[PDB]
RNA sequence: AGUUACUAAGGGCUUAUGGUGGAUGCCUUGGCACUAAUAGGCGAUGAAGGACGUGUUAACCUGCGAUAAGCUUC
RNA sequence: GCGAAACAGUACCGUGAGGGAAAGGUGAAAAGAACCCAGAGAUGGGAGUGAAAUAGAUUCUGAAACCAUAUGCCUACAACGUGUCAGAGCACAUUAAUGUGUGAUGGCGUGCGUUUUGAAGUAUGAGCCGGCGAGUUAUGAUAGCAAGCGUUAGUUAACCA
RNA sequence: AGGGGUGAAAUUCCAAUCGAAAUCCGUGAUAGCUGGUUCUCGUCGAAAUAGCUUUAAGGCUAGCGUGAGAUCACAAAUAAG
RNA sequence: UUCUCGCAGUCAGACAGUGGGGGAUAAGCUUCAUUGUCAAGAGGGGAAGAGCCCAGAUCAUUAAAUAAGGUCCCCAAAAUA
RNA sequence: UUGUGGUAGACGAGCGUUGUAUUGGAGUUGAAGUCAAAGCGUGAGCAUUGGUGGAUCCAAUACAAGUGAGAAUGCCGGCAUGAGUAACGCUUGGGAGUGAGAAUCUCCCAAACCGAUUGACUAAGGUUUCCUGGACCAGGGUCGUCCUUCCAGGGUUAGUC
């Protein structure tokens, strides 16, 4: 019994080219290119889905400090005016967007001064 | 109402062709006959027989008002191609590739003529999303 | 390289400025590449010139260029010339002749000019 | 002297954008109408109101 | 003094088309390997293999041999 | 699959022994596309036959690399293993989904197999696409697992029907 | 006419090839030596040392991995004395 | 990590700390004993580094506290004396 | 509750392909194959709709294997890039004619090389290349109405060579 079998290898390359669109050149054309992009894109995915957490919160501690900077405290004064006085569990982004909404910001940065 | 005219296996090169093409598309018919007349190219007196082949049957067989014709897309596809080989220093044999060229002019009447082809497309897709749904109806 | 023709020799410019001058004597009309009707033009003029005096010193110095063509032979083209070619020129200062460009050329795209001569 | 990458369908595409054509000055004999290139004479033989040639 | 839509010689991405090109799929007067019977040779009465020729018909293939794409007889 | 589905041991290479290929499919049936226009003509476009002429003699289907055309978005102060995570504006609208295409701009980012102590590698392999292509088989040995049969057990080989 | 020939000798020439022609066959020669060896997920996870080796780019056994099974307290680990 | 049975792989190692040989208290040198790491291992520090320091990745989260290292801007984070 | 990085390497569970067997079943009211799409799965992989296409095929359980390709300076076919780049392999000017079209063909006139030869006769070879008429798929390093190419027809005549 002979077996050829070209269907499943043109699936087979046909996902992986599906995989790689918008890509640069033959890198969407070239099924050896297309693997060897869709393997690199996806190592930078795990990357990255690690690095932008890693990457947020600083960007909430940056638009955190600013807003404070102008009321004459730092936020590495701050954070010791939630944890060891008036416990609180306020998360580091939300204490961020209460600036786009703020007058209820200055509530908490004047409620800490107790 | 496009009335096109092909000539296949013409022995000029497809990038050739195309240099005169060019010259010739999108422009009116009345300034594209001479123009391509003029013009010294090999590829120039291989276009204008079947450009004027193409206002001819424009012109008796759909019947179009003539005047209000225009090149609506020229192209110069890869036709077939034969191989030959060629002596070299040392008894080498390089193989050398005639080229050829499957050349197809489109003469519009109508000044828009584009948007209907993509109605039609837009048609051939919105086929396919309802037959999709009326099998959604698989309850 | 190595072995390679003659080419454009200087002979070999002359000698086509000469037959060429021979041949518009002879006919009247001249259908060359342009850039050999522009060298060819000098001659010409000058020839025609040197030709309205009609003493032996301007047929000798005739018979330096031309040559004879199917039409007439040289000594009959000479006679055929200072008869009636030249004396119908007299009294014209310069401007013996004209070169006026025709179409491209379909083997090798060179730009014909017809070369003639008149009143 | 060879390349050592091959220049992909890109590279090629843009070196040839200086090769396009021109499209030759034309104009209209007088003594009959049609479209001579500039600075010729037409299959007339008339070349402006002066005769230079034959018939075609 | 300052802000910013438009350009695209040409390129890039997607989507649709057209051309070359002939893989995948269906198929086959073809091959492969075997079984059961039969038979296990042809040849100076000139073989095997070949040339050459023959037509109402060009060439080629086939059949055939100056009785020559056929003759006799059951 | 015989080297060979067809005029193959042909064409072709070699002085010679000898070496030695590739390619098939219209349609049910030629009804092989009369006639007209353009053209010198092949041919092409209508007509006509036919279920279909995107079946037209390039003849079953007809991917990919590859070459051209086009809607939509971006690009002419910009350092780029060419993508990813964020993200504007723009244009559309689906295997109805916290949707689709492009993606000005920020952060981040030295390919794949191989062999090597260690290679982005100034070490090597691959131009690209498609197809072909590399631990099987006979007869015995031991081990694991399962089954039949069993305490004077178990078990057939050749051969014959 | 080839484990031959020819050579006013050079390892010359022997059908564009000659330190011993060309093609066929044994023949799928052998190669501790390069290169290649094609689908997925889960569990565990090393060595690059010792002895011997006409051995040192390789091989055998021990050492180290894994799977199946037993030992389950006196065996093996980790701290103090 | 002891014993038996099946199955291999491996025998070209490298660097940093420590104690010495050869070396010239020379080598990213060579040869050993030892502790790690890499190999066969990613993240953060180190500007960039296989082998150093911290650590030991099941996958997603635009959640919180930390280790080494570090807080004028690039680059997230500090002030007083 | 303890865990879940990992090459060589041991072990386990699995997807897919081709065919056979029985069991169900879909198909010209359009089968497989092929492209396209904004789906579903932990992965190998699997559906749905539409265009094309024009007759076979899908699922369940076992069974048997030419059973799974990105690499072998792999084999075969195609196609790019380099590139419309180097090259085009010793020589002219014109008149008249033909023809749809001429530098390139026919005629004419010169012109330029050969001349112990590019001349004339034959042997060896080659095997119709010779002559006339016609054609311009391919070959001609361009073109071509023309060729030593192709097609139809033709030609080789010995007592003494
Ligand atoms: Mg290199
Ligand atoms: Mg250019
Ligand atoms: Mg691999
Ligand atoms: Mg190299
Ligand atoms: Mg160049
Ligand atoms: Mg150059
Ligand atoms: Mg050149
Ligand atoms: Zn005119």
């Amino acid at each position: 019994m002979r077996i050829k079998g070209g269907k499943q290898t043109r699936v087979r390359r046909k996902k992986w080219l599906k995989q790689a669109s918008g890509s640069f050149g033959t890198r969407h054309a070239s099924y050896k290119v297309a693997k060897q992009t869709v393997i690199q894109a996806a190592k930078y995915a795990y990357r990255d889905r690690r690095n932008k957490k890693r990457d947020f919160r600083s960007l909430w501690i940056l638009r955190l400090n600013a807003a404070l900077r102008e009321q004459g405290m730092t936020y590495s004064v701050f954070i010791n005016l939630l944890k060891k006085h008036n416990i609180e569990i306020n998360r580091k982004v939300l204490s961020e967007l209460a600036i786009k909404e703020p007058s209820k910001f200055n509530l908490i940065v004047q409620k800490v001064k107790s | 109402m496009i009335a096109f005219a092909k000539q296949f296996r013409v022995r000029i090169s497809p990038q050739k062709a195309r240099l005169v093409c060019q010259l010739i598309v999108g422009k009116k018919t009345a300034d594209a006959q001479n123009i391509l007349s003029n013009t010294p190219k090999k590829a120039a007196t291989l276009i204008a027989k079947l450009l004027n082949s193409a206002i001819a049957n424009a012109t008796n067989n759909h019947g179009m008002n003539g005047d209000a014709l225009y090149v609506f897309e020229c192209v110069a596809n890869q036709g077939p191609s034969m191989k030959r080989t060629i002596p070299r220093a040392k008894g080498s044999s390089n193989m050398i590739t005639k080229r050829s060229s499957n050349l197809v002019v489109k003469l519009s009447d109508n000044p828009n003529e584009r948007q209907e082809l993509i109605k039609q497309q837009k048609a051939l897709v919105k086929k396919r999303v309802e037959g999709q749904q009326k099998a959604k109806m698989a309850r | 390289s190595y072995i390679n023709k003659p080419g454009k020799t200087s002979a070999w410019r002359v000698m086509t400025v000469r037959q060429q001058v021979s041949a518009v004597l002879a006919y009247g009309k001249i259908e060359t590449t342009l850039k050999k009707a522009k060298n060819t033009q000098k001659r010409l003029d000058k020839l025609i010139t040197l030709a309205k005096v009609d003493n032996f010193n301007n047929r000798r110095q005739v018979k330096k260029w031309l040559l004879n063509t199917n039409l007439f032979d040289v000594d009959q083209l000479m006679d055929h010339l200072f008869s009636k070619v030249a004396p119908k020129y007299e009294k014209t200062p310069g401007g013996y002749s004209r070169v006026l460009k025709l179409g491209p050329r379909r083997g090798d795209a060179t730009e014909m000019a017809i070369l003639q001569l008149t009143d | 002297a060879v390349q050592q990458r091959r220049s992909s369908k890109h590279r090629r595409d843009k070196r040839r954008s200086h090769d396009a054509l021109t499209a030759q000055a034309l104009s209209v004999c007088q003594k009959c109408g049609k479209k001579k290139l500039f600075h010729r004479v037409c299959s007339c033989g008339m070349y402006g109101d002066l005769r230079v040639k034959k018939a075609y």
